[PDB]
């Protein structure tokens, strides 16, 4: 299994530094160029940096040049990217990918293997656990029809957050919306599920919220008024 | 440097049809182009290299051709798995550059959204703010419009919306809109309404509630 | 000499060359070779 696991993402203030690392396995690490590419959500994928097999030749995108240094420890089978003078703009998901040889030139294959990604967030905001408020079922229709309920997970930082219903018991009809960065700079999102009106009262609905950075866990029961 | 520009930025096709995404380099890259497939939140996978060579393990449905500056990735028979954003890249010269990305979506029959409105919880009020939520559930196509009215007054700058990824089974989309207000402001007015317009709807759907009631 | 961040290969564009010097060698010269440089870094032991 060729694999690349990235570690080191987190919340970082401006000016700060982090070093992400990518542990590789399944191939002869020493023989290949490794690159780091980032996807910043609103924007697209961007190529950050590359290192030759020998480890000497190193290339970077202009934005990062003084700030970032890519390096590798072959014996370690690890690749690293140390970042400095982080800006809000550097927030992105960083992927370590195995690149092709530049020598191939006109026939370049591109990046064959990619890691899952490490998310680094650069923001002044501190880590904060979410508030969870119930979205009680309200419908002006006869019962027996479907009803919608959910939880409002608000004011937490940084991403990510985990939302489950009935401890994974209830999957169908569940929509947990992507979080939006609010004016506050904090993240908010809602998770909803559609159920039969008959189920209200009979069935228990618990929204499970787990926010690892804050290390907080919440179980909110949603009930009708 | 070189800029790669893909087109179209987004497209919707039905299953089994043939899709063709093009990429145009600012200057001759030669054969140095590759294509990548990316799913939501997942890391990109390499589809094609050297403009037309299939990467190992990639489905045969995908093919890539190119000559000159213009290159095309075609998908002979679109499948539901295919939903994703596709990117072209040119390795020809440094710096390496990726195109904007083309989002592909599975075309299905139009579906109207179910609309629900949620008042702020009493618990939330204790804070400063009141959050009013309006859920649009399982609709297609993605374009949906939401207007907020507080005692029939149009609202601006106090709303935020989020859209889910296309559903695995349904191939539908869902949307949440949140109107945020001060507790003081909220207490000021009686009627909170959410108006929705969509291709699926013959007439507008408005869900509302009264503050005390 | 021009700064470039272009094609690995020669970039498309037009530039003119100017005469630096004239050396009277007067040799019937059939062929030439390019000398390349090596780089050893901190990391490298200098080994050939």
């Amino acid at each position: 299994e060729v694999q690349l696991v990235e570690s080191g993402g987190g919340l970082v203030q401006p000016g700060g530094s982090l070093r992400l690392s990518c542990a590789a396995s399944g191939f002869t690490f020493s023989s290949y160029w490794m690159n780091w590419v980032r996807q910043a959500p609103g924007k697209g994928l961007e190529w950050v940096a590359n290192i030759n097999q020998d480890g000497g030749e190193k290339y970077y995108v202009d934005s990062v040049r003084g700030r970032f240094t890519i390096s590798r420890d072959n014996a370690k089978n690890s690749l690293y990217l140390q970042m400095n003078s982080l800006r809000a703009e550097d927030t992105a998901v960083y992927y370590c990918a195995r690149d092709p040889y530049d020598l191939y030139g006109d026939y370049g294959g591109t990046f064959d293997y990619w890691g899952q990604g490490t998310l680094v967030t650069v923001s002044s905001a501190s880590t904060k656990g979410p508030s969870v408020f119930p979205l009680a079922p309200s419908s002006k229709s006869t019962s027996g029809g479907t009803a919608a309920l959910g939880c409002l997970v608000k004011d937490y930082f940084p991403e990510p957050v985990t939302v489950s219903w009935n401890s994974g018991a209830l999957t169908s009809g569940v929509h947990t919306f992507p979080a939006v960065l609010q004016s506050s700079g904090l993240y908010s999102l809602s998770s909803v599920v559609t159920v039969p009106s008959s189920s209200l009262g009979t069935q228990t609905y618990i929204c499970n919220v787990n926010h690892k950075p804050s290390n907080t866990k919440v179980d909110k029961r949603v009930e009708p008024k | 440097d070189i800029q790669m520009t893909q087109s179209p930025s987004t497209l919707s096709a039905s299953v089994g049809d043939r899709v063709t995404i093009t990429c145009r380099a600012s200057q001759s890259i030669s054969s140095w182009l590759a294509w990548y497939q990316q799913k939501p939140r997942k890391a990109p996978k390499l589809l094609i290299y050297k403009a037309s060579t299939l990467e190992s393990g990639v489905p045969s449905r995908f093919s890539g051709s190119g000559s000159g500056t213009e290159f095309t990735l075609t998908i002979s028979s679109l499948q539901p798995d295919d939903f994703a954003t596709y990117y072209c890249q040119q390795y020809n010269s440094y710096s390496l550059t990726f195109g904007g990305g083309t989002k592909v979506e599975i075309k299905r029959t139009v579906a109207a959204p179910s609309v629900f409105i949620f008042p702020p919880s009493d618990e939330q009020l204790k804070s400063g703010t009141a959050s009013v939520v309006c859920l649009l559930n399982n609709f297609y196509p993605r374009e949906a419009k939401v207007q907020w009215k507080v005692d029939n007054a149009l609202q601006s700058g106090n709303s935020q919306e989020s859209v889910t990824e296309q559903d695995s089974k349904d191939s539908t989309y869902s949307l949440s809109s949140t109107l945020t207000l001060s507790k003081a402001d909220y207490e000021k007015h009686k009627v909170y309404a959410c108006e929705v317009t969509h291709q699926g709807l013959s007439s507008p759907v408005t869900k509302s509630f009264n503050r005390g009631e | 000499h021009t700064p470039i961040n272009l094609v690995r290969d020669l970039p498309q564009g037009f530039s003119a060359l100017e005469p630096l010097v004239d050396l009277p060698i007067g040799i019937n010269i059939t062929r030439f070779q390019t000398l390349l440089a090596l780089h050893r870094s901190y990391l490298t032991p200098g080994d050939s």
